[PDB]
């Protein structure tokens, strides 16, 4: 429907046959896309401006499975696992780059990728409702039993399924060797699907052929025993199978998926798979066995029960899944919802156990993106593109309830740190607009106190909020707010002074107890010495400090811009606090400058000290709005003189969107269709220039001898930096 | 008893009170006890141990061993005698070098390559098979290798077949990768050994053995587009032949030529039936003609019917 | 072959196969019972000299059986001297030579595993004791890449024959350090 | 005997710093329980001790804690974590790590139930940013706070503790000797290195 791709030169291959694809990512960048061009390389891809696709050389065959585990870029590269797992971690996001992490699993064939690293999250979402909970009761964690801790260590331990006993080598951070050799039954033959995470610290797995027998090698294994040794169990748990055979009729079923979830107690995806189509359900309830009818009149054990069953049409199945044994009846969003796209056009997306029929609007594999329902267009249909439906949560009309569930999941998205993309699921910003108003109003009042460590993110949470359509005023603000704030606080404690009666930084400020004008009078009131760290220091103003000067100046200028037809015109920053602290960095810049002459000055003229007229005009707009001030006193019009000083051409970060509000977006491979600030930025291109997409624009090795303070403080992800992009300079 | 013992064995195994069951059964119990008037015990005892022998392998395996309940002279070898701390990529340096070195198929082994067949996959079995291949260097020694090849392919021939027409050929002419390997004088008997098993396949060909026909039910439409029958062989067969003459394109031909040379010329043999070669827009007859130019070889295969169609080849091959 | 080539040259070896297996004597199973230009005398892991085409590398694969079984016989450092050594004090050199003790460490472990020894049955570690000594009066080479040594320790991770082995293994390191202490340092 | 424990985790705040720190206070530390570090054998030696350096939760909503550092000889690993720690870090400046320091406290744990047959048990962490946050642990049952840190890493257990920041003095020390049991934090210092900090 929208969110369409296509690849120009390569098409399905017609002279291969087919292959096997997966894909599976639970976190940020959840495209994988395995295919066959027209053995063959492996591609990822962000969510947001897809245009700049990226793939890479494998160096094995048929490439058959990948499950990422957490946020921190890997693959598996199953199949004879030539070139196992690693890290990108090289300048960006864009580079596969395997290291020696490797486990030589000689001449196999697996199919498993799992063991995350630590529990589920706990969600009681229709009972809190998340009203005055503060994350307390409506976000928590179950106790969970960590699998091989020593601190919680995680290795890519998987089974054997062209083999028939077990995985070892394992050699996680510790370069250590590790090598061993266990029986495992001395028998098997195996066809499975993984289930790992379960109540102690063991795996699950089970399947062997399919409907033709009923075996299913049940393997419960134990790993941590001892350092530098391993004893892998044998458990067999009870056995079981799928009981569609039970009909006299037919038995034509052979199941070819039976995948499981991270939850080892409520399902049992076993299904009826040419001409035909039946899905099952069990379920682990222990009970007792009926010991009777032996006469006139241990009981823990475990026999299978049934969940759901019924006739169906459907091929493809793509993936199967909050908690359960709650009365979801307030409840219309996509809680533990199971979907699968039907081959026959359009997808009849239905939760489980009713199976009816939803809102069609009549006039291979896949795996669910997250609670926002936008699938993956992997069906069978050939190596095409991936797609996009409609994300309705439910057939009804409830705004109120529409924004409760959204500000539920935005607040999940925030405490969990993961990436978010209910953009596509939200209305136009208005009700987008009363939701953040809500939810700054909730964080301001119920936070109670992780507000200290949980702001920054959600400032830009804000701005994909007010990302999306006439609102761009927000973005422009809340990023500079957010700049501002993060670039004082790291140049605050940066001070190697002497010591005092209290911290240098912590006196600093209480700069706000002090008068009007002349800055002069108050840095030599509050002290003057002990400010100084190193020669060292000449290379901030000039370069990159220069900013917040030329910022105080896109002020003044743009004061008086009220009559513009914009609300805010470009920005307004009358908040005071903000300004408070903007201050305090003009009167330490300025006995900065005291302190070297290579400061940041009006550069134009009137130099015979522009920086004093500049700052007192800013504390005597601070002063006429700090506490509930007015806007536009007298003093606006003589401020609003235009002194023969202010530059202009700054960068003002920002970034393009996804506006597909509600019918198609075709767009190819490539060429897209429309619709740190140390210098580094010249006309054209001068380095290969690793850039960013949220306000970035910068270079790739920073260039510099001693300034590693903040390009090691920004070498990893930056605000909201999961869109740190690469791209070449032009040629002729 | 036996039987209810081997399904109650897919339980944890806790109880095991059928195991000790069982084996109370097997035991000498019955000593002329009740007033047995048989008076053949000793013969239905000997039936009825080596019937628990038959079965219950798989209890005799996933728990302890028996006390040796048989007190016979030599019981079945054949066995699954898969070494268990050892992974399945042990076929080619324990068995084809040696059957290779070897005069025979080494029967006994064979068993233990039938377990390996219905395993593991047709497609990674023929494929490390066809890779262990071409090591030889030495045109005699691959023959043999294809010789012992051929016949080791047997009990599997249909899906066998397939999974090599469909795969292994487009695995290695598809991408220049694997052009490499081609160039090997192992090719030539690679060309015979595809032409070989494509008759075998096209001949009349029942296969009905019970681990086969238990396991023959699957899906598969090959995708073969078609740009005298709908059969999965022969439909394989053309998207085949299709792309050898496609790859008998121009504009780049190293490995490859010399591939489809030895096919052609392996291809002519007396009372074959193959190349069925349908008349109506197809590549064979332009095939023959640039083949031409690598005498009356091509001239013979062609001649399907001596069908009206069949003159435009002869006139071509007329030169 | 070159790729681009005729088969002119392949069948051309195949109708040169027969006259050289005119050439050709028996498995080249064992000849060295004698503890006293000669046979059984390879140079680097291959023994024959005409550079014809003979059959598959049978006689190109190193015998290495060859070499286990006159290593592992005591008053062989006479016969692997003349066999493969030269100038055995004016041409140090290390050759490859240690990787075949390398295995003579592996069998070692075998020894103490295979059956535990029948639990002491015998006085086969007698024998085993007294090849090692053999080897350790040949220890002028034998920690070429020292290192090397360490991968045995690797192959000893196999089947965790750390039962019984290790004593016997520390016993013949101390037979062997004990002549090298003050002769190298203890960076190896 | 001689059970130290080293803790640093200023790396998101301050790198190079520690690169300087490390040769004046550090790496002489290291040679009071070593005879220099080259590369020899490493087992239940009494003075052993861990290497534990995280980042906060600026850029990492994946990962806490990945220590690993039993007995590493008290050389390799050691100078390997100590030149191989990390460069990353970003976000701000509010807070680095406490709830590390908390599952500092779980190592001494391991070491009753590992150190059997008293010792005299030490520990010292590095911290360039003044930390504070209201979570505790997120990866083990016990939970607590800074207070609830320090008063088991004093009372709890006799645990001698001091921090040798870079030459600033944030609003950290003064607290950290509210305890009863001396913490002796007195360790930060230009003159050379103390015999037990």
């Amino acid at each position: 429907l929208a969110y369409v791709c296509e690849w120009e030169k390569w098409a399905k291959s017609t002279y291969c046959p087919s292959l096997p694809l997966a894909c599976a990512w639970s976190c940020r960048n959840l495209i994988a896309f395995t295919t066959d061009l027209r053995t063959h390389m492996i591609h990822i891809l962000d969510t947001e401006h897809p245009w700049e696709v990226h793939s890479v050389s494998s160096g094995h065959s048929e490439a058959i499975t990948c499950l990422e585990w957490d946020q921190s870029g890997s693959r598996l590269l199953s199949a004879d696992a030539d070139g196992q797992i690693k890290c990108w971690s090289m300048a960006d996001h864009l580079a596969n780059s395997w290291e020696s992490s490797v486990g030589s699993q000689v001449e196999g064939d697996p199919i498993v990728a799992l063991s995350w690293l630590h529990n589920g999250v706990k969600l009681a979402l229709h009972v809190e409702k998340s009203g005055a909970s503060s994350f307390g009761e409506k976000f928590s964690r179950v106790k969970f039993s960590p699998s091989l801790t020593l601190k919680p260590m995680e290795g890519w331990i998987a089974v054997t399924v062209s083999g028939l006993v077990t995985v070892s080598l394992l050699k996680p951070s510790g370069q250590v060797l590790t090598s061993t050799e266990s029986l495992c039954r001395l028998r098997g033959r195996v066809a499975l699907a993984d289930i790992a995470f379960t109540g102690g610290g063991n795996i699950v797995v089970a399947a062997a052929d399919g409907s033709s027998a009923s075996p299913v090698k049940f393997y419960k294994v134990c790993v941590s025993v001892v350092s530098e040794k391993c004893r892998i169990d044998t458990e067999i748990l009870p056995s079981l199978f799928m009981r569609c055979t039970t009909d006299p009729n037919r038995k034509d079923r052979f199941p070819a998926i039976t995948h499981l979830k991270f939850l080892a107690r409520d399902m049992s995806e076993q299904v009826l798979l040419a001409t035909s189509s039946l899905v099952e359900c069990w379920s682990l309830r222990k009970e007792g066995l009926p010991v009777n009818n032996i006469f006139q009149q241990q009981p823990m054990i475990l026999k299978w029960r049934i969940l759901s069953a019924t006739n169906d049409l459907d091929r493809v199945s793509a993936v199967a899944l909050t908690d359960l044994k709650v009365a979801s009846d307030t409840q219309f969003y996509p809680g533990l919802g199971l979907a699968l796209a039907f081959q026959d056009g359009s997808v009849h997306m239905v939760h489980r156990l009713s199976l009816q029929t939803m809102a069609v609007f009549y006039s291979k594999a896949m795996q669910l993106s997250w609670t926002s329902l936008a699938l993956v267009g992997i069906d069978n249909h050939g190596k095409l593109s991936m797609l996009r439906i409609s994300p309705s949560l439910g057939h009804p009309l409830e705004p109120k309830l529409a924004l409760q569930h959204l500000l539920f999941l935005l607040e999940y998205c925030m405490v969990t740190g993961y990436d978010w993309w209910d953009i596509l699921l939200h209305v136009q910003p208005g009700m987008v607009q009363s939701l953040v108003e809500r939810l700054h109003e909730e964080y301001t009042r119920q936070k109670p106190a992780l507000q200290q460590v949980l702001s920054t993110r959600i400032l830009a949470m804000k701005a994909s909020l007010c990302k999306l359509s006439r609102v761009c005023d927000y973005h422009t603000k809340l990023f500079l707010m957010a700049i501002t704030s993060t670039l004082k606080s790291l140049l605050r404690p940066h001070f190697l002074n002497t010591p005092d009666k209290s911290p240098g930084d912590r006196l600093a400020e209480i700069c706000a107890k002090i008068t009007d004008v002349d800055i002069d009078k108050v840095m030599i009131n509050l002290k003057t010495e002990e400010f100084v760290l190193d020669m060292n220091t000449l290379q901030a103003l000039q370069q990159l400090l220069q900013w917040v000067g030329d910022f105080v100046l896109y002020l003044l200028v743009s004061l008086p811009n009220q009559g513009s037809p914009l609300r805010p015109g470009h920005s307004f920053l009358r908040d005071g606090t903000s300004l408070g602290m903007l201050r305090e960095l003009m009167v330490v810049i300025r006995i900065w400058g005291l302190l070297k002459p290579s400061c940041l000055p009006v550069y134009t003229a009137t130099s015979d000290d522009s920086m004093s007229l500049l700052f007192r005009l800013l504390t005597k707009l601070w002063i006429c709005c700090r506490d509930e001030g007015a806007a536009s006193p007298a003093s606006d019009g003589l401020v609003s003189r235009l002194q023969p000083k202010q530059p202009l051409r700054l960068r003002f970060g920002r970034a393009p969107t996804l506006p597909s509000s509600t019918s198609t977006l075709q767009l190819d491979g490539l060429t897209r269709a429309p619709g740190l600030h140390l210098g580094a930025y010249p006309t054209e291109e001068c380095k290969a220039c690793t850039r960013c997409g949220c306000v970035t624009m910068l270079k790739s090795p920073n260039k510099t001898t001693a300034v590693t303070q903040w390009e090691q403080r920004w070498i990893k992800n930056c605000l909201c930096g999961g869109l740190w992009r690469r791209v070449p300079l032009s040629c002729s | 008893a036996v039987a209810w013992l081997v399904a109650h064995v897919r339980m944890l195994g806790l109880d095991e009170r059928e195991k000790s069951l069982q084996m109370i059964r097997q035991l000498a119990g019955p000593l002329y006890s009740e007033n047995t008037l048989q008076f053949y015990n000793e013969r239905v005892v000997i039936m009825n141990s080596i019937l628990e022998h038959m079965c219950a392998d798989v209890l005799q395996q996933t728990a302890t061993q028996i006390k040796f309940p048989s007190t016979g002279v030599d019981t079945m070898p054949y066995w699954n005698l898969l070494p268990p701390k050892r992974p399945i990529k042990e076929v080619l340096t324990d068995i084809f070098a040696k059957v290779l070195e070897k005069g025979w198929v080494d029967s006994r082994s064979i068993h233990i390559l039938d377990t390996l067949l219905h395993m593991g996959g047709v497609y990674w079995f023929c494929n490390n098979l066809i890779k262990e291949l071409l090591k030889e260097t030495r045109k005699e020694h691959t023959l043999r290798a294809v010789q012992l090849l051929y016949s080791i392919f047997c009990l599997d021939m249909q899906q066998v077949t397939l999974v090599l027409l469909g795969h292994i050929l487009p695995g290695l002419l598809t991408d220049s990768s694997k052009w490499h390997s081609l160039m090997d004088p192992p090719g030539t008997a690679l060309a015979k050994l595809a032409v070989w098993c494509a008759l075998s396949s096209y001949s009349s060909h029942k296969g009905q053995a019970s681990s086969r026909q238990k396991k023959r039910h699957r899906e598969d439409i090959e995708d073969y587009v078609s740009l005298n029958m709908r059969d999965p062989l022969n439909r394989v067969l053309a998207n085949l032949f299709l792309l050898i003459s496609s790859i008998l394109g121009s504009r780049t031909a190293g490995p490859h030529t010399q591939f489809v040379q030895w096919f052609m010329e392996e291809c002519v043999g007396c009372l074959e039936q193959d190349s069925r070669g349908s008349i109506l827009q197809f590549m064979p007859f332009t095939t023959v003609s640039e083949l031409v130019k690598v005498s009356p070889k091509v001239v013979l295969a062609i001649t399907d019917l001596s069908l009206p169609l069949g003159r435009q080849v002869a006139a071509k091959a007329i030169a | 072959p070159h790729w681009l080539l005729g088969n002119l040259v392949s069948d051309f070896v195949d109708t040169f196969r027969p006259t050289a297996r005119i050439n050709s004597i028996c498995g080249r199973c064992s000849l060295l019972p004698v503890v006293n230009s000669w046979k059984l005398d390879p140079a680097t892991l291959r023994f024959p000299l005409k550079g014809l085409l003979p059959y598959d590398k049978d006689l190109f694969e190193p015998q290495t059986a060859l070499l286990r079984y006159v290593l592992e016989q005591p008053y062989s450092r006479d016969m692997v001297c003349n066999m493969l050594g030269l100038n055995k004090q004016h041409k140090q050199r290390c050759p490859v030579l240690e990787d075949q003790l390398v295995d003579l460490v592996v069998y070692a472990m075998e020894r103490s595993e295979t059956e535990e020894k029948f639990d002491d049955g015998g006085t086969s570690q007698l024998l085993w004791q007294h090849l090692s000594s053999q080897l350790i009066f040949f220890v002028l080479f034998q920690f070429a890449s020292f290192p090397h040594m360490v991968l045995s320790l690797h192959q000893k991770l196999a089947g965790r024959g750390l039962i019984k082995g290790r004593d016997h293994l520390m016993w013949v390191l101390l037979q062997f350090i004990s002549g090298s202490i003050q002769k190298n340092a203890l960076a190896d | 005997v001689a059970d130290v424990v080293f803790v640093i985790e200023g790396t998101a705040n301050l790198g190079p710093y520690f690169e300087e720190l490390r040769k004046h206070y550090l790496l002489p530390a290291i040679e009071y329980f070593n005879g220099g570090p080259p590369d020899f054998g490493g087992d239940y030696g009494g003075t052993q001790y861990s290497l534990v350096v995280f980042n906060t939760v600026d850029c990492a909503p994946e990962s806490y804690v990945q220590c690993h550092a039993p007995t590493s000889s008290a050389y390799e690993f050691v100078t390997w974590l100590d030149g191989i720690k990390f460069m990353g870090g970003g976000g701000e400046s509010c807070s680095l790590i406490a709830e590390g320091l908390s599952t500092a406290l779980q190592l001494f744990d391991d070491f009753k139930k590992m150190r059997e047959q008293q010792t005299h048990r030490v520990c010292l962490l590095i911290c360039n940013s003044p930390p504070y946050l209201l979570p505790a642990v997120e990866s083990t049952t016990y939970s607590g706070c800074t207070t609830e840190s320090l008063v088991q890493k004093i009372g709890e257990r006799g645990i001698h503790f001091s921090i040798v920041s870079p030459r600033k003095l944030p609003a950290l020390r003064l607290l950290f000797e509210k305890a009863a049991p001396p913490a002796l934090l007195e360790p930060l210092q230009q003159p050379a290195d103390v015999s037990q900090d």
